[PDB]
DNA sequence: CTTTAAAGCAAACGGTCCACTTGTGTTTGG
DNA sequence: CCAAACACAAGTGGACCGTAAGCTCCTATTGCTTTAAAG
RNA sequence: AGCAAUAGGAGCUU
């Protein structure tokens, strides 16, 4: 399910102004990196599972969605 | 009222297991609260084993009250019934 | 292995079923066979 | 996955309707919650329970 | 401008029992 | 004695309730999110 | 002188 859509054409108490607005996004490539950890200080660093283990951590890895937001108006991102 | 004339008592002469049995017990409570005890005393200590011991000897004073299933009943010393 | 472990419990739940059936009957003082009702199943117990 | 990411994606519309109608650009790092597809998955792999 | 408390909000097969449908019978009245 | 309309009789479809006993361990969850008010 | 609940899962003996 690639793309979603918003809409409104007309009448929102204008002067019989209208235009075709939509606005939409688009999803793109995952990213998919080596499982980390962050701490409550904010450092990063690789994770292992035994460190997951013995902290009762989630062993997982971070994924990322890039998503470019377009918009098109007819008068009738990282 | 209620209770039968000792002439037309239609039960069994002998005494059954559960009625022995909760005699047995009854007598063994009772001679475990320091009640007095009938039988010459010999040897046993236990209140249960002094209990059968007057069972045998018909010396147990109760009574058992045997009810019919219209409501009524019969009346029975432990001592005129019969003990195998 | 199949048959052991399925039959069981339908014959638990007829057993349980015969024992509430019948969980209610005691032969009496008379002889006779009666229910909680005082109703009779049998005059004399097992006909001996 | 599917369950999980339709209901982000549900996020992403009702965050959406209330924030384009302040006329803003919007960098759309607040717009994800990250935290439901992390939850979803590991309340699903943590209970067994396979669904919402 | 931030924190706490309260209120509101989603998308397996069998059988006893109940009366509506289908059907049969009456017995007034000519 | 016979015509008839409504008094009176079943056959039939589809509702609910229940399914052995006892025992052990471990593991996770116990409402959450958004809006409004007060300092 | 005071050691939560509800669920799911895996097991024991018939």
């Amino acid at each position: 399910e690639p793309r979603l859509i918003l809409d409104q054409p007309a009448q929102h108490t204008n002067e019989k102004d209208n235009i075709n607005k939509r606005y939409e996004i688009r999803f793109g490539k995952i990213y998919l990196s080596r499982p980390t950890m962050t701490e409550a200080d904010g450092t990063t660093h690789a994770m292992f599972p035994q460190e997951a283990r013995l902290r009762n951590l989630t062993y997982s890895s971070p994924v990322y969605l890039d998503m470019e937001k377009s918009m098109f108006t007819s008068i009738d991102g990282n | 009222e209620l209770a039968i004339l000792k002439e037309e008592r239609t039960t069994t002469p002998y005494l059954t297991k559960y009625e022995r049995a909760r005699i047995l017990g009854t007598r063994a409570l009772q001679i475990s609260m320091n009640a007095p005890v009938l039988v010459d005393i010999e040897g046993e200590t236990d209140p249960l084993q002094i209990a059968m011991k007057e069972l045998s000897q018909r010396k147990i004073p109760l009574v058992i009250r045997r009810y019919l299933p219209d409501g009524s009943y019969e009346d029975w010393g432990c001592d005129e019934l019969i003990v195998d | 292995l199949i048959d052991t472990a399925v039959k069981t419990a339908e014959t638990g739940y007829i057993q349980r079923r015969l024992v509430k059936a019948l969980e209610d009957i005691m032969v009496h003082y008379d002889g006779t066979t009666r229910n909680s009702l005082g109703d009779i199943i049998q005059f004399l117990y097992g006909e001996d | 996955f599917r369950i999980l990411f339709r209901k982000l994606t549900r996020e992403i519309y009702r965050y959406m309707q209330r924030c384009i109608e302040t006329d803003r650009d919007f960098n759309l790092n607040l717009a994800v919650k990250s935290t439901t597809i992390t939850s979803g998955l590991k309340y699903s792999l943590a209970t067994g329970n396979w669904g919402e």
